[PDB]
């Protein structure tokens, strides 16, 4: 009776497999996928209600555009529209500004929870289309250090391990990570190793205490930041230990020096950016030898490292033991705190200095794994290239070679894709301040609830009456009460999808139930949009002189009927399930778009699966060669790419080595002080996903956690005449919110901090965090600014 | 008009009054935990779930104690140990809005 179909987990990149029950086009049950290698069968809370995240009573099933006099303005209430209403303001928009500004006017914000087919046709409407490269995403605020981390010291993104080297590890170093409540799929294959195998050490950092300390062998409370001095100090234990591994290093490896006072991402008038020497260019960096290397961290020392860390010795050499024992696998974890870190893309190149000072990489167990937050800020963002620098498969618009090769598979005229980036996150959020960015679409996120400082950028961007900003969301958000035009989309399995996890697991579902009223997905709205463009309103002259067969063509024809995201007819699209894009468009548009993107990594180290493969399975991990996925990377005999006799090519970097990387401790952009003395940390509970717009309506999760509260140690609660549960306002310099104080609670933060989650719309954390970012990712710092907590 | 109902009522700009910390209610999806949990320890010393709801309240049902291959143990598999990543208990309080799911449970 009921029809059970597979679909990785709409929620955290562990990329869970769940079957769902379908019954008169209603989902009416999910399980864990007992044949899903990732989670066996388990799922978390989350996971177990994403039969209810469809179904909040306020869906949206219309487009709404704000009216006024039966016109669009915007001060306009919000009015009903049809589809062809809402895209005709939207042409008469993006077309207003384009002629009058250009296509650096105009962006959009997309998004880790795309589809890879979406977030694959928006590059191209932005990048090929518009000629803009103002496109990012949210995992801009996630992943963006670790992509930079691992451009610098390998020349190719994502890891190197799986989630195999979970059943492998002799010891698991989580810096940061709090994967009990953040990635509890994978925690529960850590806890498995460690209870079953008990010579296994859990090791957890973290600034606060969380539920990963309910499993620790070595608990280890940081103080913010100092991560960085921790890192070299391991450094330093395991050259001054004579543990290097000097083989590895010798064949395998090379050392440079990174520049230094690097600035923090701020706008260029702040004090901080004029103090800054090297903000111009934050990733330089030079040659350097060994030698100068182990001197450079030799001043990490244990009275340094511990007075700055406070951090017993003792502690900090247990830990660097770990790493040192050449006997000891080590899987190292790390996620929003090495990268949302104002200096989290050293924090990345230094956790792998300590894996290639020993050898400890790409074999099983053995493991600097990066953990990626989003279901596919990999899969999509990544590998696709959302990004205001980037093209597929690690390419960047400044490199004329990659700018070829996509203008090749994209049939373009040379020199269509713009060369400079773009906007990225926090400008886009600047330059709609500033009234630089006019016309500007979000789709599925909440980046005015997500990024930092509201009140300064995000609020008064949207609402500047110079700029018309388009959400695309399944529900009414305060990204969508900030808007001017809101479009309802069609959300997880009301649409045939793909997502990539943080194991390069590419992860088909097909459409198994029709979105309610007239919400439509995201891929529809792009290539649907991308009709009312001619060729001669967005390329300049000289590009259509090159290729005439394009003119009087439009977008919708050059990127989206181009001989080969056209090439799958109707026939090929499996009957058993809907396919409401590939009705409206007329041709199997999913799989042009994927195989027509596929040729961007085929041959060059991130081959996907044909198509049908990944209908056929429950994931594959790239690159998937003569049908057969690859586990571990970069390593002889595990990655077909590595050259016979080797042992270990990181064929990235063009003589095959990996970079060990010497740099400092640099301070956070923003510490406590007198007026502002406790820190705020941000981050996430394990019922409730991000923003809240889903959790936060499936009523169990709800009454699971109702609200967010600021989690506080009892004697700062004491110290200032506060008790559980009575109000206070979070402030900084920035902004304010009101919430309850939590002095009993899963998180149990040091003296001089407080942890607050940013999943309740009605206490927007970030009004009050700091958007600074560390200066060569562009990634966002909301681990840490300065606040006073004064009663209500 | 559009209202976000996870917000309430108060323009992004402004601060809405925080409601109260609400209690715990005491009285196939994982049921939910119908008591309080306050104080309850839950770690690799002592598990007080455990306590209750050991196969030696409802005990755990058997497949609590398998393994990744489905192998039958003789104690709580280790990928169970942390109860709370799946059970949660529930706030005294009403959801803020409706949602229309349906429970297998009742359509078959
Ligand atoms: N339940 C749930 N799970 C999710 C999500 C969700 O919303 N809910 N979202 C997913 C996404 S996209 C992401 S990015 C991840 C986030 O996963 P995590 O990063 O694990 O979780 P957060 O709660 O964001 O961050 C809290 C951690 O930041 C660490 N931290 C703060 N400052 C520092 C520092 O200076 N150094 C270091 N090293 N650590 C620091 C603290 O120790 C704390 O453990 O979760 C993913 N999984
Ligand atoms: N203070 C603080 N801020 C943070 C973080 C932090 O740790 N602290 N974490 C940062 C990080 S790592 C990340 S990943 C971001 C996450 O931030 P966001 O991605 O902005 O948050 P989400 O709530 O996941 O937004 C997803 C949206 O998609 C909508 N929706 C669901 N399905 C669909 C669909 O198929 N189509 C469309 N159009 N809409 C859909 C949902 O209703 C929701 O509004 O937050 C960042 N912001
Ligand atoms: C005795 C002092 C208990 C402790 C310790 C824990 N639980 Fe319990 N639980 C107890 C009773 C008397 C009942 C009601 C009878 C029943 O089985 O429902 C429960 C109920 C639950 C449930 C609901 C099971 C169902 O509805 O089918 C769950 C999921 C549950 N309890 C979980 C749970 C957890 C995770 C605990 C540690 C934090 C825990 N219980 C401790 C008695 C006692
Ligand atoms: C997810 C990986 C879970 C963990 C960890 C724990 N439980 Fe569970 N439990 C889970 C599900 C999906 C279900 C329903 C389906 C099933 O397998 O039975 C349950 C059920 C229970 C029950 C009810 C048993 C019954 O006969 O109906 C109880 C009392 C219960 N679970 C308790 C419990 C305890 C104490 C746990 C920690 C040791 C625990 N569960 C972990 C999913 C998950
Ligand atoms: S661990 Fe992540 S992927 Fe797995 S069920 Fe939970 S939310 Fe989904
Ligand atoms: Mo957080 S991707
Ligand atoms: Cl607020």
């Amino acid at each position: 009776k009921l029809k059970w179909s597979k679909a990785p987990c709409r929620f955290c990149g562990t990329g869970c497999g769940v079957t769902v029950a379908v019954k008169d086009n209603k989902v009416v049950a999910t399980q864990g996928d007992p044949q899903a290698e990732v989670n066996k069968g388990l799922n978390c809370v989350k996971g177990y209600f994403l039969s209810k995240i469809m179904y909040g009573q306020d869906r949206l099933t219309r487009p709404l555009m704000r009216m006024k006099n039966g016109k669009y303005d915007k001060n306009g209430d919000f009015a009903p529209v049809t589809w062809d209403q809402a895209f005709d303001e939207m042409e008469r928009q993006f077309k207003r500004v384009l002629k009058e500004k250009g296509p650096t006017a105009v962006g959009m914000f997309g998004s880790g929870q795309w589809t890879v087919w979406e977030g694959y046709a928006a590059a191209k409407l932005y990048k090929a289309g518009f000629r803009s490269n103002n496109i990012d995403p949210n995992a801009r605020h996630c992943m963006a250090s670790a992509a930079a981390g691992f451009m610098r010291t390998f020349g190719m993104d994502e890891p190197m391990g799986c989630y195999d080297d979970f059943e492998a590890a002799d010891a698991f170093v989580l810096w940061g990570s709090n994967m009990a409540e953040m990635h509890p799929i994978l925690w529960t294959r850590v806890t498995d190793r460690r209870l079953s195998h008990p010579k296994t050490r859990v090791v957890v950092l973290s600034t606060f205490t969380h539920r990963c300390f309910d499993l620790a062998d070595i608990g280890i409370i940081f103080k913010p930041q100092t991560d960085l001095a921790m890192l070299n100090y391991i450094a330093n234990y395991i050259i001054r230990n004579n543990k290097v591994n000097k083989d590895f290093v010798n064949k395998h490896t090379v050392f440079k020096e990174g520049v230094t006072d690097i600035g923090y991402g701020l706008r260029p008038d702040h004090p901080l950016q004029k103090a800054a020497k090297n903000a111009s260019d934050p990733g330089a960096a030079k040659v350097i030898t060994f030698d100068e290397f182990a001197k450079f961290v030799s001043k990490y020392d244990a009275d340094y490292v511990s007075k700055l860390s406070a951090v017993p010795k003792a502690k900090l050499d247990q830990l660097a033991e770990l790493y040192a024992d050449p006997n000891i696998k080590v899987m190292s974890l790390w996620t929003m705190g090495f990268n949302q870190h104002t200096r989290g893309t050293w924090a990345n190149n230094m956790v792998y200095n300590l894996h290639l000072l020993t050898g400890k990489i790409a074999t099983p167990g053995n493991s600097p794994f990066s953990l990626t937050g989003q279901p596919s800020a990999c899969g999509t963002a990544r590998e696709v290239g959302t990004f205001s620098h980037r093209l597929p498969a690690d390419m960047v618009v400044t490199n004329p070679k990659h700018r070829e090769e996509a203008e090749r598979i994209w049939k373009l005229p040379p020199g269509t894709i713009p060369d400079k980036p773009g906007y990225d996150a926090v400008l886009q959020n600047r330059m709609l301040k500033d009234g630089k960015l006019n016309a500007y679409w979000v789709q599925v996120n909440n980046n005015m609830q997500a990024a930092a400082n509201l009140m300064e950028e995000g609020l008064p961007g949207y609402r500047n009456p110079a700029n018309f900003i388009v959400v695309s969301d399944a529900y009414p958000t305060v990204t969508a009460l900030a808007a001017d035009l809101v479009l309802p989309s069609a959300m997880w399995v009301e649409k045939e999808g793909a997502y990539g996890n943080a194991e390069r697991r590419t992860q088909f579902w097909h459409q198994l139930v029709d979105a309610p009223g007239e919400a439509r997905s995201d891929l529809w709205q792009l290539v649907e949009f991308a009709k009312r463009f001619k060729v001669e309103e967005v390329w300049p002259p000289e590009l259509i002189a090159k290729k005439p067969e394009y003119k009087g063509k439009t977008l919708y024809d050059v990127l989206y009927r181009n001989g080969q995201v056209d090439k799958f007819p109707l026939k090929d699209v499996n009957a058993e399930y809907h396919n409401a894009e590939a009705k409206a468009f007329g041709f199997y548009l999913q799989k042009g778009l994927f195989e027509e993107y596929a040729t961007f990594g085929r041959g060059h180290g991130h081959d996907l699966a044909p198509f049908d493969a990944y209908h056929e399975a429950r994931g594959l991990r790239w690159p998937v060669v003569n049908g057969k996925e690859t586990r571990w990377r970069y390593r002889e005999g595990s990655d077909p790419y590595v050259k016979a006799g080797t042992g270990f090519q990181f064929y990235g970097n063009p003589d095959g080595k990996a970079v060990i990387f010497a740099l400092p401790y640099e301070p956070p952009a923003e510490s406590p002080d007198k007026e502002y003395p406790y820190w705020l940390v941000t981050g996430r509970v394990l019922e409730h996903w991000h923003s809240g717009s889903m959790t936060r309506r499936v009523p169990e999760l709800y009454r699971s956690f109702p609200n967010a509260v600021v989690f506080m140690h009892p004697e700062d609660a004491k110290a200032l005449g506060l008790r559980r549960g009575v109000e206070v306002e979070v402030v900084s310099r920035r902004g304010r919110m009101r919430s309850r104080i939590e002095t009993r609670g899963r998180d149990a933060p040091p003296r001089g901090l407080v942890f607050v989650p940013w999943f309740d719309a009605s206490q927007l954390i970030n009004k009050v965090t700091l958007d600074a970012t560390c200066p060569i990712s562009l990634q966002t710092d909301f681990k840490k600014c300065a606040v006073k907590i004064v009663k209500v | 008009g559009l209202v976000d109902a996870m917000r309430g009522p108060t323009a992004i700009a402004n601060e809405p009054r925080a409601p109260l910390l609400y209690p715990t209610e005491n009285k196939m999806q994982p049921p939910t935990i119908p008591h309080k949990i306050d104080g309850y320890q839950l770690d690799k010393d002592f598990n007080r779930c455990m306590f209750c709801h050991a196969r030696t309240a409802i005990p755990v049902s058997i497949t609590h104690y398998m393994d990744r291959d489905n192998n039958v143990l003789a104690d709580v598999s280790p990928r169970r140990y942390f109860c709370t990543q799946c059970h949660v208990p529930q706030a005294d309080t009403k959801p803020l809005i409706g949602n229309n799911f349906v429970d297998v449970d009742t359509i078959l």
